[PDB]
RNA sequence: GUUUAUUAAAAACACAGCACUGUGCAAACACGAAAGUGGACGUAUACGGUGUGACGCCUGCCCGGUGCCGGAAGGUUAAUUGAUGGGGUUAGCGCAAGCGAAGCUCUUGAUCGAAGCCCCGGUAAACGGCGGCCGUAACUAUAACGGUCCUAAGGUAGCGAAAUUCCUUGUCGGGUAAGUUCCGACCUGCACGAAUGGCGUAAUGAUGGCCAGGCUGUCUCCACCCGAGACUCAGUGAAAUUGAACUCGCUGUGAAGAUGCAGUGUACCCGCGGCAAGACGGAAAGACCCCGUGAACCUUUACUAUAGCUUGACACUGAACAUUGAGCCUUGAUGUGUAGGAUAGGUGGGAGGCUUUGAAGUGUGGACGCCAGUCUGCAUGGAGCCGACCUUGAAAUACCACCCUUUAAUGUUUGAUGUUCUAACGUUGACCCGUAAUCCGGGUUGCGGACAGUGUCUGGUGGGUAGUUUGACUGGGGCGGUCUCCUCCUAAAGAGUAACGGAGGAGCACGAAGGUUGGCUAAUCCUGGUCGGACAUCAGGAGGUUAGUGCAAUGGCAUAAGCCAGCUUGACUGCGAGCGUGACGGCGCGAGCAGGUGCGAAAGCAGGUCAUAGUGAUCCGGUGGUUCUGAAUGGAAGGGCCAUCGCUCAACGGAUAAAAGGUACUCCGGGGAUAACAGGCUGAUACCGCCCAAGAGUUCAUAUCGACGGCGGUGUUUGGCACCUCGAUGUCGGCUCAUCACAUCCUGGGGCUGAAGUAGGUCCCAAGGGUAUGGCUGUUCGCCAUUUAAAGUGGUACGCGAGCUGGGUUUAGAACGUCGUGAGACAGUUCGGUCCCUAUCUGCCGUGGGCGCUGGAGAACUGAGGGGGGCUGCUCCUAGUACGAGA
RNA sequence: CACAGGUGGUCAGGUAGAGAAUACCAAGGCGCUUGAGAGAACUCGGGUGAAGGAACUAGGCAAAAUGGUGCCGUAACUUC
RNA sequence: UUUUGUAUAAUGGGUCAGCGACUUAUAUUCUGUAGCAAGGUUAACCGAAUAGGGGAGCCGAAGGGAAACCGAGUCUUAACUGGGCGUUAAGUUGCAGGGUAUAGACCCGAAACCCGGUGAUCUAGCCAUGGGCAGGUUGAAGGUUGGGUAACACUAACUGGAGGACCGAACCGACUAAUGUUGAAAAAUUAGCGGAUGACUUGUGGCUGGGGGUGAAAGGCCAAUCAAACCGGGAGAUAGCUGGUUCUCCCCGAAAGCUAUUUAGGUAGCGCCUCGUGAAUUCAUCUCCGGGGGUAGAGCACUGUUUCGGCAAGGGGGUCACUUACCAACCCGAUGCAAACUGCGAAUACCGGAGAAUGUUAUCACGGGAGACACACGGCGGGUGCUAACGUCCGUCGUGAAGAGGGAAACAACCCAGACCGCCAGCUAAGGUCCCAAAGUCAUGGUUAAGUGGGAAACGAUGUGGGAAGGCCCAGACAGCCAGGAUGUUGGCUUAGAAGCAGCCAUCAUUUAAAGAAAGCGUAAUAGCUCACUGGUCGAGUCGGCCUGCGCGGAAGAUGUAACGGGGCUAAACCAUGCACCGAAGCUGCGGCAGCGACGCUUAUGCGUUGUUGGGUAGGGGAGCGUUCUGUAAGCCUG
């Protein structure tokens, strides 16, 4: 039976939110699935983390027919 | 673990008592007690099997005992089956009800007979006491093979006691009224 | 007999007696780095060691384990010897690249090598051990009997509820009015048992248990008397203790048990004699318990050393002959797979050597030999057996090479054993002188003799000795369990978030299961369909990702991340804008840049795997590369820089390369941070009461009861908690003295009764008083005997040790069972085992002094108020009446 | 400590006595370096105790009790 | 003192006086200060000596790299679009202070470890050499004699005098009980007690020495001490523990957390405090703007759990694959439940952009000094537990801690509120206003009659208020009184009897105003008998559900009323409204001190007005007092 163990916290989540500043390369969201997806200039990594490929403002949104969430970067 | 020998100890015990009850059933007190005949070897016309499969073992009074039957061509056939069977009962062929009387507690019966039940009681205890011995031998054993905690032993060595103790209470209190059937 | 001087005198130790074992005398053994000494001025009828413990009847089976006593064939091995190869250097050959002579040197470690161990054998009055299960007898029960498994092997004699028995106060018997003890049985021996002796035994015993007469103030139940204190007078004159005191009760409050707080009640001031309920009174930094990377001694197959014991080598250490364990070996042999003109070398040369420079095979003088066979010293033999033969995975002792198996002798050569010798060395034989000397030296002589012994080196042995280690978390500790890593929930819609909280998984896998290009799309149901079922595959429809993801969980995933194929190595090297997450060490994501690949027509994609586990610092050292370093210089060695290797260091930030335990013989530093007593919190549990009413009650739910369920009260059981106390709050029972509650045992007053009477039942009211002696056990308790009107239930530190007791219970002694290799251990049992304190305060029982009460004094009172007392049987008349069939 | 403790050897009177026990005495030596009174509880040490006689208690703890000589006389058991 | 917390019945102190604990040396770093400055400074030594010499040397002006080397660059790499570390920052030597390293390193303190000595005048054992044992018993071997024998065996006296033998003083011992327990005594006294010819006892001297002895063995004894003697040493062993730590005033002011730890009552980094240096509107509140949420709640499509119905494979049973009373998945409809369900989904919270006010920079960075890593209660959200605990484990806030004052009787942790100092002045908070006891026996409208208030539940009751509706009723209701209450008919009835009748079955069927084949008393069965129902009588109300306030039973504990703090209250309780007042260290008013700013007078800034701040434990920072001693001092005070 014997319970009483667990992993470390892996400190996931959103790291920079809507319309934050953020320079290229910065991480926007850690996640396990692609709960969010990669929008414009935001390349998803092998983590599934979404960073940014351009200085700019973060933008959450939801396009398409599966109605899924995309993180864009509005150019700046 | 302890579980399946706590319940094992238990069945062995309260089925230990239900032999005592069963062997202070083959004695003859003053009282009628139809379960006296209702455990008697008897032949009839093909095969053994008790008289259960034939007659009603009823009563007429504390000191007598009617045998209501169906079929009246085996009245002597059983009469001998009953009147030679280590009891000492001469059945009257008054017809219809094989009258088996209950001769009184002759005092050399209120005693010496009594001595038998409270001896038969004692050996029933001993059997229980020995279920005890075993039950926690298993316990003690599966301890020195580190599968129990001292505490878990101790709480299992008692409680086995609780099983013995209660099980004796049944033996002792089933004997105790059975003693009233003479005292 | 002896012993814990100073809590244990015993059953403990000793004992005579028994046995095992070691010792040939320079004894074993002991004290002594040694000399020497004891043993003993003794000599196996002796001396040492170990266990047993007069005597009697006796002392069984087990050698597997651990020991000890024997062994040798090998296997494994020390110092040593230093074969053999590798490397450094550099005379010289070199266009230079390299090469590399001797020597010196760093390696490697052939060969030799004793005991030990491995192994084989013995030994239990060595340590020690002496089983399970399944069945079986005309009814039951049991099992003389059978089966099976497991052992070294499975408890014989005797004994057994015991110094041993848990359940246990076992059962039966005796003894008693009554017997948890005692005695006699039984055997169901938790867990007796044969010299860590078994079972008996007259005598002994300040030894353990039980009984009986006598005796008694031990006790019903105390009385009186004589003395020493106590009390008063005079003289002398202490003590512990002490923050400060103007030092009451009660109920609450409060760091949780109040002289000191709140409320209230009572109380003129001060002594003397008395009592010990309280000041968590005095005394001693609690012994129990826990904590300290504390201490000691102690044990041991803990670790590491070590004296001792033991093996060999070298030295002291010489002269002679012989034997043989042997690595190997020229003269040369050693030899039937299945089908043989046969006891067939791995497989080959290959076309006359021996004859003429002495040879068949028919005897077998030597003989191997599995008594199945044969080479053929010397010749007998007196000019050719015969071979690629037609069989054979392959053709000839037809000639000859080193020889996988086996076997045999030079030279000598690895080294082991023996004898002889005398001159080293020993002499704890005799004699001689120093010398009127059992020491010493010298001398003579006999014995021994290169041995013994000693020194250096070396293997083993080594609790004899010594130093240490033996983790933590923990609802005290221990026991269990846990210790890193990943996923979900607890987690309160960012992150994070704890418990010995609820659940699971990881310590890997894959050269494709990685890369890219191209392609593809599940589960489930319904219907049809050979074997074919709920489900194998096929068909179609519904379905729409419920499937699938190498694997836990969660997040993902159709543009699939799921499934197939072709081509492939981006499971690339250097770097890295900028972020994530960590106290840190670190860990993670990343576009882009350089170079160089793969895939695609191309756009592009690829720095491993849908993602999140799959792991180990630093030191130390190995390997490969690299002139970076180079102790005068040249080189080298070693060091550095890159790449990489060695760890369940899992107690997973890893104290050491290297480690278990006992302490009741104990110790110290600490803690009410932390258990045990008592208090406090709680009230699950307990106990007491109530709500519903199927049902019992012949009929009738509630006279008396009450199933399935339900609600409370108390603080009162079992518990939970760890607030108080560890610079000390003495624990059970007894005694004495108590005091309160009422949930009333008796007595008193009532209701209902399934109350005729008598006597019961149940309920209400009532706390005035009263409420047993004994047997048994330390017991409270309880059962038992016998009374009584009754033998009430609780609280009071489970009332009451500065009041007594000390039987229980926890110190040190001892022993049995059981556990352990042992030290020791038991919430098992047995025998023994120091109980201090002169009363300041409070309180209390008594008894005086002072003052007040209004001028003082003598009496007698009134009685506000306080206390004491408050129990109950029997007989009788009423009356043998009411009632009753009677009793 | 002018401490009811410890300390080896010598001597051995009278009466009773088995005696070096014990009581009284001799020889010799002493009354123990606070007295005086009182005549309560309670403690200490002691005397006697009606009836009962272990009912006490863990337990006959303590006390009470037996006690000399001579002669008769004495069971199981026994290693005699 | 220690603690979450102490009047605490937890530590310590009988009182006084005197002494008694953060130092010294050397390095090292920071700060303050002084000199000199891309320089600074010397050490030993010399010295004619605090001078002056002496520049050996140290620090610094250059770094990067492992190094060779290169150099304001270097390293990395083939090279970097680049990256790491440097160049843009003055240093150094004294003096004073804050830390740290080595030292005993604030002070006191273990149990112990090692070295060397002194101890067998106590005691254990042994070795020489001398003593001691009154008195009384028993009567071994041996001898003699006699009996006995065929001879022996055998037996009897007498003699003899054995024994870890018997009783018992001295002597040796120590089993029991009392006493004594600040003793007469640091182990005894008194009454009993074991040994007392022996493995006895004792005098003198001797020998054995500390991991050693000795031990008829207890870990016993070795000088009142022994699981390792005493004395001196190493030695101020070590003490992550306990205790203690001494003058005054000012400013700030924590923590009981995370992470790691042979770690848990210790320590380290981080967090929090203090001080310094420096830096941007840094930071916070609110506003609007840009965000992600999957919690509360709800829902049941998914995952699972669940009840009814419909539908149904199959499962369970009757056949000789069929029917089926029965448990039945899926689908459908109705209905619930979930921390590890979600097709929904808040309030808050958090992030970010902007902006104004306010805020003594509240912010970040760096540096000097720390402290702390035992928490506690309360509110809210939870795991645990029993939605038990003054329980335990997290989150979040508040308070205590480290905060006084008023309130809650008393009551760290609740309510109110943050105490610089003086006031015989004022307003308030919470809580109060009959007396104790400051303020209403205040005003108005209700309720309760239980001392409810001022303790307790299921459940029970014509208590007593308020509200909206009902049924019945002068064609006479509700109660009460008068009457009738009959007949199928015993009802058939397994009926021994029931005919209402424990039972039996139905309950339909006559009659009149009305009467059940039956409500109970109830009989052996009848049944005597009241009911229901109805006629009369009387004469105006009566019946019982719903919503609702307050009250009643249910309600028993232990020292003493003791369950409002008390008296006492019928309002002095309760509900509603109003207005007064009392109440604190809060706010205000005077007067004063200090830190920080601002304006005006004015400089080393005094200052006037003014703004503001001034609880405090660990702890940081600042400024003083006084003691002894040196100079000033052959000065000054002083018979
Ligand atoms: N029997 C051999 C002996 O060798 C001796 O010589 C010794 C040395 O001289 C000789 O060393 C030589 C060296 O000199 C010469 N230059 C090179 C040779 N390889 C070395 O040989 C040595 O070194 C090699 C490793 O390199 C090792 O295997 C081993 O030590 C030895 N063989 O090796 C011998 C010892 O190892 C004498 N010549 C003599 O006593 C006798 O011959
Ligand atoms: N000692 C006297 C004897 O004890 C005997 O006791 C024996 C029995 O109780 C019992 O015997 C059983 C046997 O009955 C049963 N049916 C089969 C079982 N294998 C036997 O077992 C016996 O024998 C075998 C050897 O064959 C052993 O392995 C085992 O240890 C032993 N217990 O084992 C005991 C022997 O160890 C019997 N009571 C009887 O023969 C006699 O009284
Ligand atoms: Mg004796
Ligand atoms: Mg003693
Ligand atoms: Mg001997
Ligand atoms: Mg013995
Ligand atoms: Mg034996
Ligand atoms: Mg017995
Ligand atoms: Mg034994
Ligand atoms: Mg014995
Ligand atoms: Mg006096
Ligand atoms: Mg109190
Ligand atoms: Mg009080
Ligand atoms: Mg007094
Ligand atoms: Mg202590
Ligand atoms: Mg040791
Ligand atoms: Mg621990
Ligand atoms: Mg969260
Ligand atoms: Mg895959
Ligand atoms: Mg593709
Ligand atoms: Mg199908
Ligand atoms: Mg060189
Ligand atoms: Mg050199
Ligand atoms: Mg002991
Ligand atoms: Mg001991
Ligand atoms: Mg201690
Ligand atoms: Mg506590
Ligand atoms: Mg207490
Ligand atoms: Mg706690
Ligand atoms: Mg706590
Ligand atoms: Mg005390
Ligand atoms: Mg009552
Ligand atoms: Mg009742
Ligand atoms: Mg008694
Ligand atoms: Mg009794
Ligand atoms: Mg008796
Ligand atoms: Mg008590
Ligand atoms: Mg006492
Ligand atoms: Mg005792
Ligand atoms: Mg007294
Ligand atoms: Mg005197
Ligand atoms: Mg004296
Ligand atoms: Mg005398
Ligand atoms: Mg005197
Ligand atoms: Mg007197
Ligand atoms: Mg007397
Ligand atoms: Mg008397
Ligand atoms: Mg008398
Ligand atoms: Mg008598
Ligand atoms: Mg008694
Ligand atoms: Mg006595
Ligand atoms: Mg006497
Ligand atoms: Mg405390
Ligand atoms: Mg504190
Ligand atoms: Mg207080
Ligand atoms: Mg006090
Ligand atoms: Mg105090
Ligand atoms: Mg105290
Ligand atoms: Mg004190
Ligand atoms: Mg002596
Ligand atoms: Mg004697
Ligand atoms: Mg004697
Ligand atoms: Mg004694
Ligand atoms: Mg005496
Ligand atoms: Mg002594
Ligand atoms: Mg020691
Ligand atoms: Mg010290
Ligand atoms: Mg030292
Ligand atoms: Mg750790
Ligand atoms: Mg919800
Ligand atoms: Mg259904
Ligand atoms: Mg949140
Ligand atoms: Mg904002
Ligand atoms: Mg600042
Ligand atoms: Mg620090
Ligand atoms: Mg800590
Ligand atoms: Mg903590
Ligand atoms: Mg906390
Ligand atoms: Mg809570
Ligand atoms: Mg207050
Ligand atoms: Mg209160
Ligand atoms: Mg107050
Ligand atoms: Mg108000
Ligand atoms: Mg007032
Ligand atoms: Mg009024
Ligand atoms: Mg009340
Ligand atoms: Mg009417
Ligand atoms: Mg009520
Ligand atoms: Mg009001
Ligand atoms: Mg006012
Ligand atoms: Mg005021
Ligand atoms: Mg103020
Ligand atoms: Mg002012
Ligand atoms: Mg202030
Ligand atoms: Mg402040
Ligand atoms: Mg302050």
């Amino acid at each position: 039976t014997r319970n009483g163990r667990d992993s470390e916290a892996k400190r996931l989540g959103v790291k920079r939110f809507g319309g934050e500043s953020v320079l290229a390369g910065s991480i926007i969201v850690r996640q396990r699935g692609t709960k969010f997806h990669a929008g414009a200039n935001v390349g998803c990594g092998r983590d599934h983390t979404l960073f940014a490929k351009a200085d700019g403002k973060v933008k959450f949104e939801v396009k398409g027919p599966k109605n899924r969430k995309f993180i864009s970067i509005e150019a700046e | 673990m302890i579980s399946d020998i706590r319940k094992d100890a238990e069945v062995r015990m309260d089925k230990c008592v239900e032999a005592f009850k069963t062997q202070i059933s083959k004695i003859r007190t003053g009282r009628a007690s139809p379960s006296l005949l209702d455990g008697i070897v008897v032949e009839y016309y093909g095969t053994p099997t008790p008289l259960r499969q034939l007659a009603s073992v009823t009563v007429e009074d504390s000191r007598t005992l009617k045998i209501n039957v169906f079929d009246r061509s085996m009245s002597p056939a059983v009469e001998k089956a009953i009147m030679a069977s280590d009891l000492g009962l001469n059945p009257n062929s008054a017809g219809s009800d094989i009258r088996v009387p209950l001769p009184p507690l002759t005092e050399e019966r209120r005693k010496d007979l009594t001595k038998i039940v409270r001896g038969e009681a004692e050996q029933a205890r001993v059997a229980v006491r020995n279920v005890r011995r075993d039950a926690n031998d298993k316990v003690k054993a599966l301890l020195k093979d580190k599968e129990i905690s001292e505490d878990d032993d101790r709480r299992s060595q008692d409680d086995v006691q609780k099983l013995t103790d209660a099980a004796i209470k049944k033996i002792e209190a089933a004997l105790a009224d059975k003693e009233a059937e003479l005292m």
